[PDB]
């Protein structure tokens, strides 16, 4: 293990050549008779060389970077040690990234950047970061190569990108380039109820609930105020109510409605403040390009409404509404643009479409949200996998009942018609809320198997005349690389052994709502300029 | 099932001058016993633009908390005045108190702050270059738009 | 009417009816003026079974009722000083008529629709066997009369006389019965006078009846603490319980209900809720399934106080007698999804491991009773397993369908697409359709059918419109009219289980939640062998002993305007 | 001194059509254990001229009588109609209850009964006959007279 | 959600002869306002060996009912003793009190009755023919074996 990396640190066996072996690339006939020996003696090592190369990494970046009168020294490329060791890490590093091998490719991204923008150090033998300017030299030639995925993210992280003093420093080609980036970037009824007294009783349950509601939006803000205490009673009551009258079903549908509409949704002063409206509900800031799932703004209300509730009449009818819904929104023909002629008159029917499949999209992320929440409540909890042994008895006990939705034949529907960037994402928003004892069951063991395969099968590198726009392979490897990053999933899994998506249909405003994450990165570089004032 | 939670916040000095320190007042009510020390930080943000500008105003290591209500006070310096843009010098901006436990952190509680010019000429003609000396900060204290994270609370 | 008129004229005979209503293959021997006739009336057939049912109904309801010293007084020493016990102000003729075959009136049209009507239910036309032999007991049992024309009940003779004729053809059932209900038949006084050939030939069956934990399985530690707290606190409710479950005023909600939930969260708490689940399902099927002349006496005794519930007919609703009835309560007074959605899971997997026993019975070979004891033993085995399964199925039908069930029958005829769309999406919690069709092609019928219609019968009123429980209920159907008590190919299956299943698929069918209409909608191995007696036949159905019920009834009533009394306020 | 002592005597079923028996639930008070028994014996005033026309509805004898608070409850037979006189029965009549100890009687109760007829036509025609078929006695006003007396309480 | 309900029952004067009647007071809580009357009966088990020898002592017919806690008395004459059997006269056996509304059964509060002979030399010599005029009847009311059944308490 440590002996592969030193010969690749010796050259004795191309950086091509492994990353190659790492892939299970077909062995072609220009393979050299001594690498491809050496590989295939290794090959007893493989499936663990990338896990332990990203391991070595984080422990040399512990001295340059924090944790996991004083001058600032300037990072000059001139005063480098050992730049060839450097170089050819860097060289392997971003092979490895383009491959896909690494699981979360923003979560290397972030990496990068912290190594390119780290302060100063805390207090094969010699450590391959001697000082920032290893560091970062070698963040700046691993980032060289990936260029399109910098060139497609937010215009303000481009432009932070842009005024970085150490990429000018270390490399002015890809400044000129991310320049010519953040410019063009600029450039741009009586029926329903049964009997009377039911449908009184929905009257007064209906409003109790609009008014529960209107108590929260009121008070949802103001600091001290606890959901259980303010309104577990009343939800409760709710709740055994509308049992008594076996009204669940027209509840559910009303609660569901509400979900959709509410959590999908001088002029100068108004704009600003809406930015900084936007900066009051900005993520959890603590870090981390994967964090765990949340449920963020009005969303967070109905999570808690659902634990308050606790009723298994009215969770199981919200599965089965939420299950109906995810069917039916799947199934849309979502008809997209058919790419004829450069007019531009007909600029308006593009958004429209687009728009319409963005909604479509979110509101399946968020139904699918809810009904994972609540299809795996009864399981999720502090109990990691019980052990080696012993547990056949859990697996067979849990393998009985059949899945609340039938997620792997959508999965692979959706696979199979092409229809992967409306699937995916719920399929994974769905799975982010399973317990400690999914990941190993057969029907979610071929699910995460399919997944890996797919996410293998998404390179952001090659082009076939409309395979998959980049934007759309983008958004999918985001969401996986976030998915194989979560606890729940254990970290050996992904170290085992015409059409909607075709055409364009995820821009930078639906990327940055799905994956609230990538923001992270431009976050860093305003850190840094924060603390280069300070 | 979060160990520390917190409850009503008063700013008192809500009307000074820009330069006049940040006072706060947070009643953080803790339920059973911390292993390590709360960490409070204040984040101006100097410019709505980006978060480029933004300004730590001062981190706060404070731990002696056993269960029970608990008071402090976290006054801060005033933010530098030429880090902060021209255009969003004069305009309405908000500040961010948030707190860390372990080097995370799990409440935001926030404040919109506006920055007007007292004397009515200044409003009448608002000069080119900002004048900090004689800008005024109002902290609208009457809706604290917070925002609530989970943790794991656990031993280590 | 017309149709039934025009058999009592005798233009088609019973039997050719009878088999064109059952849709046989007609034969060459098919007369043409019968043939031409129901074929003609073919459109008022798949109602023809109900209607002389509904015939019989109102007809009988002439027949049935409607649709010097003296004492001492030992003072009782209940002074009990309280309630009024307190002191106050300054205190300080009818005649039976006996039956007889004689005075008997268009005898002919009684015996031809005596015979159709046993006919029909020889022939599984009907529903339930059962229902329609307790009407016929309850017309062999009328006292007397209270007060196409004519009516085809004149007097009490006439009713004795149908329902004896239809007794007449139906032996092995009644054989079969409970050697109380045989005593009974035997010496009733109506069939001495109305057939003795019946009455001695059942007082034959009679006589010959006569002569007959770790630290390992608990992650942490944490929980294992709070697992046996909970096992302890489970235990004191459950001993509470079989203390005070049968005192007056003793309700299970104030009781317990607090004990229960707060055992629920703390449960809930430490993620603990699977090993709790296996000591309810271990502690459920261990209870519930479960001078020498005086403890039999005491015995029988104890089995009068526990008898079910006296109004409901040969058809009662499901329920949940003696201990079973605890954990119901249980189940309901938790109101947990997490105890619920575990328990669902145990029980299927209690179900499928059972349901798939091998069961190797014994192999008929020689007449040797030196083997006495392997067949008790295999029996044994089978019932246990059989009263096992029921069980568990019943319960997991209780709580599978708990949020579904209530007072709220099919909303209408239409506008209810919705709810079969939004009630067809969630996947049932056992695959009992495939249980079903596995067990039909290896041949367990009698292991495979009962715990199923145990199962079904907690269903909803909108179950039986979905298309899976429909293919379910089809499939039943067609098992339930292939089980003729008749019949005999060497080896299909054993009287006595054909009887069970008969039973309990007509009990099924004549369910509330089950429609009317459904039934009469347009249409080796563990099974045949004697693993179903006398007594295992009456637990899997303890609604047989009504027949037994009315008979004695009638002896009693042989030998016997109320009252007005007003009750006492607070 | 007394080892007998009437608490209460709750009348049961009070609006009841003719003919039912009546019902009184009586408490009494025992202090020593007397040796013999008591005699309960009910009787209902027929007719209000004379006392050859009252019926003795039934007399119990009651033990043995232990101290203690006892009580029993005691169902007396409809009035026999064959020797009623005339409509006077329909009055206000009483019906009395008196237990003989030792022999001798030592209290009476009084309880006017209000014998009403059921049929609206009844009372405003009522019949000069006696009819049977619709009356309303056992109707008791709930008034507890108590004409205690000096019994002789002889060891012998 | 049984519109009427059960709460302690108690027989009166349990020790008495084999010919004193039955007296049982029960208090039946109901929660609103019944349509119709209650339908209370006693069966008395004559044998043990089959419901052949049980006796209906009498039914009763209890209204009409408004909510709230109520209670009456269930006098029933003595069983025939002509009917009994000869070996289960001396026997144990049970007697039933049940009540039912809309000819539909609800509670079943039974007893387990015994049948002594006072005098010891019955006891010591047990005549081959009962005699009825000697068995003192014992209801032991201490444990009474209730059972409860659900009902649908409609309007109709």
């Amino acid at each position: 293990m440590a002996a592969v990396l030193e010969s690749l640190l010796r050259e004795e066996v191309s950086v091509a050549a492994v990353v190659r072996w790492i892939a299970r690339s077909t062995q072609g006939s220009e393979d050299n008779a001594g690498e491809a020996a050496a590989l295939s003696s290794l090959r007893a090592l493989r499936k663990e060389f990338v896990p332990f190369l990203l391991n070595f990494l984080r422990e040399q970046s512990s001295r340059v970077l924090p944790q996991g009168s004083l001058t600032d020294e300037p990072a000059d490329p001139a005063r480098v040690s050992s730049r060839q060791r450097l170089e050819l890490v860097a060289l392997v590093y971003s092979s490895c990234i383009a491959e896909n091998l690494v699981p979360n490719l923003f979560l290397e991204l972030f990496f990068v950047f912290q190594l390119l923008t780290a302060r100063r150090m805390v207090t094969l033998e010699s450590p391959l970061f001697q000082s920032i300017h290893d560091c970062v030299f070698f963040a700046v030639q691993v980032l060289e190569c990936h260029f399109q995925v910098l060139s497609n993210l937010d215009k303000g992280t481009l432009k932070l990108l842009a005024e970085n003093e150490r990429l000018l420093c270390f490399s002015p080609a890809l400044q000129g380039r991310l320049r010519a980036a953040y410019e063009g970037s600029v450039a741009v009824n009586r029926a329903n109820f049964s009997s009377d007294r039911a449908f009184h009783t929905f009257k007064k349950q209906r409003d109790v609930f609009y008014e529960v509601l209107r108590e929260w939006e009121d008070h949802h803000e103001e600091p001290g105020w606890d959901f259980e205490k303010g309104l577990g009673s009343r939800i409760r009551a709710m709740m055994g109510q509308l049992s008594a009258a076996c009204s669940h079903s027209h509840f559910v549908r009303l609660f569901q409605k509400q979900l959709l509409q509410m959590c999908q949704s001088g002029a100068d002063k108004l704009g600003r403040l809406w930015r900084l409206q936007e900066r009051l509900m900005a993520p959890q800031s603590s870090g981390g390009p994967c964090p765990p799932p949340t449920f963020p703004g009005c969303q967070g209300f109905f999570r808690d409404f659902i634990l308050s509730a606790s009723s298994f009449q009215f969770n199981q009818h919200l599965m089965d509404s939420l299950s109906l819904k995810i069917q039916e929104l799947n199934g849309l023909a979502l008809p997209q643009h058919e790419p004829n002629d450069e007019d531009g008159e007909s600029d308006v029917d593009w958004q429209g479409e687009r728009k319409q499949f963005a909604v479509v999209l979110l509101s399946l992320r968020l139904l699918a949200k809810f009904l994972g929440f609540v299809a795996f409540l009864p399981y999720r909890g502090p109990e990691p996998p019980p052990t080696g042994e012993l547990q056949d008895s859990i697996l067979a006990l849990r393998s009985q009942v059949p899945p609340v939705l039938d997620v792997r034949t959508l999965l692979q529907r959706g696979l199979q018609a092409r229809r992967a960037v409306l699937t995916v994402p719920w399929l994974v928003e769905f799975l982010s809320f399973a317990d400690h004892v999914v990941p190993l069951l057969e029907y979610y063991r071929d699910i995460f198997t399919l997944l890996l395969r797919l996410h293998r099968s998404l390179v952001l590198s090659q082009e076939s005349e409309g395979k998959m726009c980049f934007l759309n392979k983008l958004l999918l490897l985001a969401v996986l690389g976030w998915l194989f990053q979560i606890p729940t999933v254990p970290e050996d899994l992904f170290f085992l052994e015409h059409g909607l998506d075709n055409a364009p249909v995820v821009d930078q405003q639906l990327l940055y709502t799905c994956c609230p994450y990538i923001g992270e990165l431009r976050k860093l570089l305003a850190s840094w300029v924060s603390g280069s004032s300070g | 099932m979060a160990k520390v939670q917190v409850n009503n916040v008063v700013v008192l000095d809500n009307p000074s001058p820009f330069y006049n320190p940040f006072q706060f007042e947070i009643t953080f009510e803790c339920i059973e016993d911390l292993s390590e020390d709360l960490e409070w930080k204040i984040i101006y943000v100097g410019s709505a633009e980006s978060e480029e500008y933004d300004q730590v105003l001062d981190s706060v290591l404070v731990g002696p908390v056993p269960a029970g209500r608990h008071m402090f006070v976290f006054q801060a310096d005033a933010p530098n005045p030429g880090l902060i843009p021209d255009a969003d010098a004069v305009g309405v901006t908000v500040v961010l108190i948030t707190c860390t436990y372990r080097g995370q952190e799990f409440i935001r509680v926030g404040y919109y702050v506006n920055n007007e010019y007292t004397e009515t000429e200044l409003r009448e003609n608002p000069p080119v270059k900002p004048d900090f000396s004689k800008l005024q900060r109002n902290i609208l204290a009457s809706n604290p738009r917070v925002t609530r994270f989970h943790i794991n609370w656990e031993d280590n």
